[PDB]
RNA sequence: ACCCAUAGUAGGCCUAAAAGCAGCCACCAAUUAAGAAAGCGUUCAAGCUCAACACCCACUACCUAAAAAAUCCCAAACAUAU
């Protein structure tokens, strides 16, 4: 049986989610931390890597992990910490064709688009598809003055997000 | 079985059979759908 | 190769702000003193309102004359509020809320001492009769499952119908009087008193031309 | 048609098929423009139970209807023919078309009742206990009603209830 | 004390470089080649929304892909309530 | 087959099909690879082999199915149907297990 | 064995005027 | 009806967690084709269908569905000659 799950390098616990499913299938915790841990020495603490554990006969398991997930890069790559609470209304993020198109070559040696052989057209079309769900809006070009402006009215929304979540809370506390 | 006027396959393992001149629901997944036409 | 075809497109369907059925009272604002007579002729014949689509696209057709009370209208209410789609769905009521005073005797009483005292109200509906209009972002598959589950929940048989259904109902029923092979029809023999026959039928008959009885309709009969 | 044969020598199967002879339809239908054999041939609502020759020409070997893809039955005549050879079957006509008997199983004798026009399959039926009124009689079915528009050559129609 | 890890957020850094691109250690922040080095077709890309029926071509594939993805957005709309 | 992934192919041991396919009487026989050919019929006995004897010198296509007792499966299918091997086929797994024991 | 109410409208016993 | 099921990605947001399937918004991309998912599912997981592809026609008629009382069923019967 294959497990899927998104894990961060590094920080393998046997507390849960992990914990219980390795446990159910009998495999062991500890030795899947042995492993882990020394397989992700070279890679930066707390990146969100989508793994792979092919567990086989007798609980072997072969942890391939691939390219960090294309969310990860896209936030990242736009300055922003969180994604947009509600996309459509709220552009959370601005990128260039420029940087989705090498975010595309790191994202494209992932195998899952590798084993398909697409050409990286395909590949930079489903960046794009993926950007317009995170709220980031992808520009041919853009300054660093364009960014500037927009980046100082975006405080002022957000520092009003955290005002409304305390009015909620006081509705929330009647019930 | 349960008598029932009109007769509802519950699932899809259920299958509808007529036997002794009247409609029956079969089911040997789930054995609690069988029913018989009244 | 399937052959796909085109999806019908909602962008000429707007929904209301209160989609969902308003609340009916059971008994009117200011209650009635006045005691009525039975009327039942209000339930009797076609209908000659209500008749027709305003808004919405799908309905509940009455197949039948009866008296729609307050425990029709809560179980048509929770029903269709309870199984339709909120955002992409609207419902208005074609009847209006229950009007008509009925009257009760105490139990166990005998015949006479007056007239009892009101106890109920009811709304009168006439066969041909919409009682609740639907439309919106939805065909109707979608809607005809529960509103034939509120429609058989009815004190008279009713359907739920579509803006076209209605119609091709409306067509059948021309085409069935027009290439009727029968020389002899209800209407002609009874318009005529053929036979001296109107010592058996009503006044009333020579309009319902023998499709209703009482509160109930024949749409076979032509 | 096409046989099937399974011979075992030395411990090895051997499953064939054959072509063996196929009958033809006999020529010049005396109605080319019908759809289906019945129509072909002006036999549409003039046939019965008991016109075996017609009806064992849509049935397997053992009694069983075939299928209505292959004859060419139209989808009424096939319900026709179909009804008609159930009660065939049940009026002792098709003395060849039995039930396959696995490993010579020898049937328990059965009483014998002579019948015909049988609707229903008659461990399937219930006695009528109580016959009601003469206004709401229960009534015994014979015949089909399937046969309905069969050619009356009588003033008076079928009666299917007795 | 569980939170997520730095984001880059120099304006001109982050429109002169590919953050995240790098994701080892001693790697650099890849520089943005020139327009030049890229091909043409990248601006001619389709960076709005997608193109409708009326727009797209009736014997192209999208069209026809787009046609299906309605058809199966009505089916899975009208077996909601089934 | 539903059938045949529930009974699985634990008897068989070595399954041959052989046709030439460019003759017009093959179809079933190709139909036959095609369900033996799956992920859920070949799961369930790994070790069972499954061959493809593809040939073109004009003989009538053919199943060899040799079961770990030594037993032998010959269907000629020239004139049979896929669905009528599928029956025969499950037939002689369901038999060769009761013989063994 | 009930005992019953009476009715509260009295007069309307004209006759037609003809 | 039969078959058949990979992939950005566990889309963000929310939530202790939400992964098609809490509720919130948006619903674009990969391959001939497979819904940011219709029904079930769970530990939020995983699983099981359905909607796609491929093979290629399942036959689908038309709307339909009921019953019990008390002395003892209640003419006999009958599908065929104008
Ligand atoms: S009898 Fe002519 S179509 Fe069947």
């Amino acid at each position: 049986g294959v497990i899927r799950a998104i894990v961060r390098a590094g920080l393998a616990m046997p507390g849960p989610p992990l914990g219980p499913v390795l446990g159910q299938r009998g495999v062991s915790i500890n030795q899947f931390c042995k492993e882990f841990n020394e397989r992700t020495k070279d890679i930066k603490e707390g990146i969100p890597l989508p793994t792979k554990i092919l567990v086989k006969p007798d609980r072997t398991f072969e942890i391939k992990i691939g390219q960090p997930t294309v969310s990860y890069f896209l936030k990242a790559a736009a300055g922003i910490e969180k994604g947009a609470r509600q996309t459509g209304k709220e552009v959370a993020g601005l990128v260039t064709l420029k940087h989705v198109y090498e975010i595309a070559r790191i994202k494209a040696q992932d195998e899952a688009f590798a084993l398909q052989d697409v050409p990286l057209s395909s590949v930079v079309r489903s960046i794009i598809g993926s950007a317009r769900s995170l709220g980031i809006r992808v520009v041919k070009d853009l300054s660093s003055e364009e960014l500037a402006a927009f980046q100082k009215e975006r405080a002022i929304f957000l520092a009003a997000q955290k005002e409304a979540d305390l009015a909620a809370q006081e509705e929330a506390a009647k019930k | 079985f349960k008598n029932k006027t009109v007769l509802k396959k519950r699932c899809k393992d259920c299958y509808l059979v007529k036997r002794r001149g009247r409609w029956y629901v079969y089911c040997k997944t789930h054995p609690r759908h069988k029913q018989r036409q009244m | 190769v399937k052959t796909l075809l085109p999806v019908p497109s909602f962008e000429d369907v707007s929904i209301p702000e209160k989609p969902k059925l308003r609340f009916i009272e059971r008994a009117p604002l200011v209650p009635k003193v006045r005691r009525e007579p039975k009327n039942l002729s209000d339930i009797r014949g076609p209908s000659t309102e209500a008749t027709e689509f305003t808004e919405g696209n799908f309905a509940i057709l009455a197949l039948g004359g009866g008296y729609l009370h307050w425990g029709h209208f809560e179980m048509m209410r929770l029903t269709i509020n309870r199984s339709m789609d909120p955002k992409n769905m609207f419902a208005i009521w074609r009847v209006p809320a229950p009007f008509k005073p009925i009257t009760r005797k105490s139990v166990g009483h005998r015949m006479g001492g007056g007239k009892g005292a009101i106890d109920h109200y009811v709304t009168p509906v006439k066969a041909g009769r919409l009682v609740v209009e639907m439309g919106g972002r939805c065909e109707f598959e979608e809607v005809q499952g529960f509103l034939d589950q509120v429609a058989h929940k009815l004190p008279f048989a009713a359907k739920a119908v579509s803006r076209g259904t209605l119609e091709k109902m409306r067509k059948d029923q021309e085409e069935r009087e027009r290439n009727n092979q029968n020389p002899w029809t209800f209407e002609r023999i009874a318009t005529a008193n053929m036979l001296g026959i109107r010592k058996v039928l009503s006044p009333y008959d020579l309009t319902h031309k023998g499709k209703y009885w009482g509160k109930f309709y024949m749409p076979k009969r032509v | 048609f096409r046989e099937v044969v399974e011979t075992q020598e030395g411990k090895t199967t051997i499953i064939e098929g054959r072509i063996t002879a196929t009958p033809k339809e006999s020529p010049n239908p005396p109605n080319p423009s019908g759809q289906c054999p019945i129509c072909r041939w002006n036999l549409k609502h003039k046939y019965n139970y008991d016109d075996v020759l017609l009806l064992s020409q849509f049935i397997r070997p053992h009694g069983g209807m075939l299928p209505r893809k292959i004859t060419g039955l139209c989808q009424e005549e096939h319900r026709k023919i179909e009804e008609c050879v159930k009660m065939a079957h049940r009026a002792g006509l098709l003395p060849n078309h039995r039930p396959r008997l696995p490993e010579g199983v020898v049937p328990k004798s059965k009483p014998q009742l002579n019948r015909y026009l049988t609707r229903w399959a008659p461990g399937s039926v219930k006695p009528i206990y109580k016959k009601g009124p003469r206004w709401n009689r229960v009534r015994m079915p014979v015949g089909s009603p399937l046969l309905r528009d069969n050619v009356c050559y009588s003033r008076t129609p079928w009666k299917l209830y007795h | 004390a569980l939170k997520d890890p730095d984001v880059c957020t120099d304006p001109v850094q982050l429109t002169t470089y590919a953050m995240g691109v790098n994701i080892y250690k001693e790697g650099q922040d890849v520089p943005l080649k020139p327009d030049a080095e890229y091909p043409e077709w990248l601006f001619e890309m389709n960076l709005g929304p997608p193109k409708t029926l009326e727009e797209l071509d009736p014997e192209s594939r999208e069209y026809w892909r787009r046609l299906r993805k309605q058809n199966i957005w009505r089916h899975n709309r009208l077996s909601k309530n089934k | 087959a539903a059938a045949l992934a529930r009974l699985g192919l634990r008897p068989v041991k070595q399954v041959r099909v052989q046709f030439c396919p460019f003759e017009k009487n093959v179809e079933s026989t190709r139909t036959f690879l095609q369900t033996v050919s799956s992920e859920k019929v070949r799961s369930t006995n790994l070790n069972c082999s499954v061959i493809a004897d593809v040939r073109h010198d004009g003989s009538e296509p053919c199943v060899d199915v040799l079961f770990g007792d030594g037993h032998r499966l010959i269907m000629r299918g020239a004139h049979l149907t896929a669905l009528e091997m599928l029956t025969a086929f499950a037939s002689h797994i369901r038999a060769r297990d009761a013989a063994g024991s | 064995k009930k005992s019953g109410g009476s009715s509260k409208n009295l007069g309307g016993k004209s006759s037609g005027r003809r």
